[PDB]
C-alpha cells in the first residue's frame, strides 16, 4: 500500500556523488514495488516518464522498468559497476550467479544501506563480471536487451490501450476448453526472430513470489520471460484490476500430456525411455523447488509446458512457500490430489467438489508427500495415455496398475508401473518420496525381480509395517515343498493378505510369486 | 558452472551387468534408451544445427564424419551435420524396430551379428554427442540443459567404458571430458 515513500526521501537525500546509494534504493524500491499490490495512484507513479518521475530517472541510469527479473538485476548490476572505485578481489570461476542473486535480494528485502553498502557493490561487480566475462551470462543478456528492444512499441501500445477496451478474463479452472482470447494471446514473430512470441496475463495482483524464485537453481524450468510489467483491466465489478503482463516464447509442442498421447503411434520401445528423459526433468524441478522451501500442489501433465522438449513450467500462481498448509490454502486438481487433500471437500452427485467440510479447518498437507503422489499419478496418466486415447474410469483405483492397461509390457513398464504404486500409497509417510524415485529411475532397465530388490534396498519394506508378513511369505518361498503340498503351508498366509483395508502392493507382488510355486 | 550434472542413482552401478543377465539383452535394452536419450536431447538445439551452422559433420575441426551406408556401395559420405544426424536417427530407429534384430519378444533369439550392429549403433551415438559438445554447448548453456546433457553422456559413455563397446580411438573427441566425469 505505497510503502515506498521513506526510501524516495532517501534516495533524494543521498549526495549525489554517491549515485551507489542512489542505485540502492532504486533498487530497494522497485523490490518492493513488485510485492504490492497496485492502487490507482501507484500505477501512475511507476508510470511517470518525465522528470521527477520513476521512469524517468530509471533511464538515467540505462535500467528498463519493463525488464525481466534477472536483466532488471543484471542492468542494475552494470549501473553499479559504472560507480565503484574499489575493485574487489576478481574470482569468476568460484561465484554462482544464483547465490549472488538471492544474497543481493536479502538485502534490498530488509537491510539498511549503512550496514551493507560495500558487500551490496562487490555482489554486483560480480555479477556483471559475468555479462561481460561469461559466454552463458553474456548472451543471455544479449538475447533479452535485444527482444526487449524489438517490442518496446509493442510494450508501449499495450500501455496505451484503452480501458474500456480493455478485457475481461472469466475465471475457470479447465484444460478442456483451453485458453481464453484476449488481445494480447495472440503470437507474434519479430523480424530476424523464427520462434514465435506471446503475451500472457496471469491472474494475481503481485508478483512476490515470482521474485524470489527467479534467483534461485529452479528458475531453470521456467519458460525465459522477456518482459513483466503491471496492466489495467476491468474486473467483475468493472473497476480497474491490475495484472502483469510477461512475454516470453511461445511454447512450440504444446505439454506433457500431449507428447504422452503422441507416443501411442510411436514405436513402443520408445515409450519408457522417453518417460525417463520428460521425468528426470520432472524430478529434478521438483527436488529444486523444494530445496527453495516451495511447493507445488498442482503437478499434473498439462501444467507442465514442452518446448524444444524441454520440460517447463510458466503457470507458478500455485506455489507456495507452506510445506504444511490447511487443505484451503493450496490450489490443485481434484483427478490427481491425495486423498488427504479429498477428504476436507464435500462432493455433490456424481462426485464434484462443491466445498470443505469439517476437516479443512484443521487438516494440514505434507507438500513433499503431497507432490510425491501428484508425481506418481503423473507418472501414471503419462504411461496409461501411450496405449489409450482418453483416462479410463478406474484412473484414481491404486488396486489397477498403469501396466494393466498395458496388452504386452515391457520391463521398463512394469518397473515403472511399480514407482507409480510407490509413490501413490494412502498413508503420506509410506510413500516413496521424490528422490528415491530419483534414485530408481536409472535403474528401470533391470529386470523386474532384481528391479523390486533394487526398491528395497532404496525403501525397505520395513519401513511400511508389512515386515511381518513378508518374512511369512519368504518362509514359505523358502520352503522345498511345491505344488499343492506348498499351497497349504501357504494357505494361512494368504487369508491374512486378503484382511487389508487397502491392498499393499509389495505384498500383492511376492504373493503371486508364490502362487506360482503353489500350482503343479 | 559447465561439469554440472543431475541427482540420480549411482550410475556405475545402473550400467552393471545384472546377475543372471544375458549380455546381449543387456545391451539391447540400454542401447535403445541411450539413442531415445541422445535423439531428444539433439532435437534441443535441432534449430540452431543448419546448414550453415555445420556444412559438414564434424567434432571440432580435428574430427571430421563420414557416413558409411549399409545400402549404397560407395565411399563414406562427407555432408552436413543435419543431413547425417536426421539420417542416422531414423537409420537407428530401423535397427531397433527390427524384430530379426533387436527382439522384444520370448523365445526369439539375438542374431550372430547383434554385437557388431549394437556397437555400430552405438558408436554414432557418440558422435552425435561429440558434435553437440564440441559445435553446440553454447545452444546448451542457454537452454540450461548442462546438466542433463551431463548426465545423460556420463550414463552413455559408464555403459560403453562397462563393456568396451567403442574403440579408444574413436572416443578421442571428447577424451578430457569423458575423464573429468569418470574421475
Ligand atoms: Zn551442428
Amino acid at each position: 500500500a505505497k510503502n515506498t515513500m521513506p526510501l524516495v526521501i532517501a534516495y533524494n537525500n543521498a549526495p549525489e556523488d554517491d549515485k551507489i546509494q542512489k542505485l540502492f534504493y532504486l533498487q530497494k524500491i522497485n523490490y518492493l514495488l513488485n510485492k504490492t499490490q497496485l492502487n490507482d495512484d501507484l500505477f501512475d507513479w511507476i508510470n511517470d516518464a518525465e522528470e521527477g518521475g520513476w521512469l524517468n530517472e530509471l533511464a538515467k541510469f540505462s535500467i528498463n522498468p519493463n525488464a525481466s527479473f534477472f536483466l532488471k538485476g543484471m542492468q542494475f548490476a552494470k549501473a553499479i559497476t559504472e560507480e565503484i572505485k574499489n575493485k574487489p578481489e576478481i574470482n569468476s570461476s568460484e561465484v554462482n550467479i544464483y547465490h549472488l542473486m538471492q544474497e543481493r535480494d536479502q538485502l534490498l528485502k530488509e537491510v539498511e544501506f549503512e550496514k551493507c553498502a560495500t558487500r551490496y557493490a562487490e555482489i554486483n561487480f560480480l555479477l556483471n563480471e559475468l555479462a561481460l566475462n561469461d559466454k552463458k551470462t553474456k548472451e543471455i543478456v544479449e538475447r533479452q536487451t535485444e527482444i526487449l528492444r524489438l517490442v518496446a512499441p509493442k510494450i508501449k501500445a499495450i500501455k496505451g490501450e484503452s480501458i474500456d477496451n480493455l478485457p475481461v478474463i472469466p475465471s475457470y479452472k479447465t484444460k478442456e476448453l483451453g485458453n481464453h482470447v484476449n488481445n494480447f494471446n495472440f503470437k507474434f514473430t519479430m523480424s530476424g526472430w523464427e520462434a514465435p512470441f506471446v503475451f500472457r496475463v496471469e491472474d494475481r495482483h503481485e508478483l512476490g513470489k515470482e521474485q524470489e524464485l527467479h534467483s534461485y537453481g529452479v528458475s531453470k524450468y521456467f519458460i525465459e520471460d522477456y518482459s513483466v510489467f503491471m496492466m489495467r483491466f476491468k474486473a467483475e465489478d468493472g473497476s480497474t484490476v491490475y495484472k502483469p503482463v510477461i512475454l516470453s516464447q511461445f511454447a512450440n509442442q504444446n505439454n506433457l500430456e500431449e507428447i504422452a498421447k503422441q507416443l501411442k503411434d510411436g514405436s513402443p520401445k520408445n515409450i519408457a525411455p522417453r518417460i525417463g528423459y520428460y521425468f528426470v526433468q520432472l524430478t529434478d524441478f521438483c527436488l529444486k523447488l523444494i530445496e527453495t522451501h516451495n511447493y507445488h500442489p498442482d503437478i499434473k501433465l498439462n501444467n507442465f509446458l514442452v518446448h524444444n522438449n524441454r520440460v517447463l513450467v510458466s503457470d507458478r500462481k500455485t506455489f507456495t512457500t507452506n510445506d504444511n498448509p490447511l487443505a484451503s490454502e493450496i490450489l490443485t486438481s481434484p483427478l490427481f490430489a491425495p486423498d488427504e487433500f479429498l477428504k476436507c471437500l464435500l462432493f455433490n452427485k456424481e462426485g464434484d467438489p462443491v466445498g470443505y467440510n469439517r476437516n479443512a479447518l484443521w487438516k494440514r498437507m505434507n507438500m513433499p508427500q503431497f507432490m510425491a503422489y501428484q508425481l506418481g499419478m503423473a507418472l501414471k496418466q503419462f504411461l496409461i495415455l501411450t496405449q489409450l486415447d482418453e483416462l479410463p474410469d478406474d484412473f484414481r483405483n491404486p488396486d489397477h496398475s498403469a501396466v494393466s492397461h498395458f496388452k504386452t509390457p515391457s520391463r521398463q513398464i512394469i518397473n515403472l508401473s511399480l514407482l507409480v504404486q510407490e509413490l501413490t500409497r494412502l498413508d503420506p509417510d509410506k510413500r516413496m518420496t521424490i528422490k528415491q524415485f530419483q534414485t530408481l529411475l536409472n535403474f528401470k532397465n533391470l529386470p523386474p525381480d532384481a528391479f523390486y530388490q533394487k526398491v528395497e534396498e532404496v525403501f525397505p519394506s520395513s519401513q511400511l509395517g508389512i515386515a511381518e508378513d513378508i518374512e511369512a511369505l519368504n518362509k514359505v518361498l523358502n520352503s522345498d515343498l511345491k505344488g499343492e503340498a506348498l499351497l497349504k503351508q501357504a494357505n494361512p498366509v494368504f487369508t491374512k493378505l486378503s484382511k487389508y483395508d487397502p491392498k499393499e502392493t509389495r505384498l500383492t507382488r511376492l504373493a503371486e510369486k508364490l502362487a506360482i510355486r503353489c500350482f503343479n | 558452472n559447465a561439469e554440472a550434472t543431475l541427482g540420480s542413482g549411482n550410475l556405475r552401478q545402473a550400467v552393471m551387468l545384472p546377475e543372471g543377465e544375458d549380455l546381449n539383452e543387456w545391451i539391447a535394452v540400454n542401447t535403445v534408451d541411450f539413442f531415445n536419450q541422445i535423439n531428444m536431447l539433439y532435437g534441443t538445439i535441432t534449430e540452431f544445427c543448419t546448414e550453415a551452422s555445420c556444412p559438414v559433420m564434424s567434432a571440432g575441426p580435428r574430427y571430421e564424419y563420414h557416413w558409411a551406408d549399409g545400402t549404397n556401395i560407395k565411399k563414406p559420405i562427407k555432408c552436413s551435420a543435419p543431413k547425417y544426424i536426421d539420417y542416422l536417427m531414423t537409420w537407428v530407429q530401423d535397427q531397433l524396430d527390427d524384430e530379426t534384430l533387436f527382439p522384444s519378444k520370448i523365445g526369439v533369439p539375438f542374431p550372430k551379428n547383434f554385437m557388431s550392429v549394437a556397437k555400430t549403433i552405438l558408436k554414432r551415438l557418440f558422435r552425435v554427442y561429440a558434435h553437440i559438445y564440441h559445435q553446440h554447448f553454447d545452444s546448451v548453456m542457454q537452454l540450461q540443459e548442462e546438466a542433463h546433457l551431463n548426465t545423460s553422456f556420463k550414463h552413455f559413455i559408464f555403459f560403453v567404458q562397462e563393456f568396451n563397446l567403442i574403440d579408444r580411438r574413436e572416443l578421442a573427441p571428447l577424451q578430457e571430458l569423458i575423464e573429468k566425469l569418470g574421475s
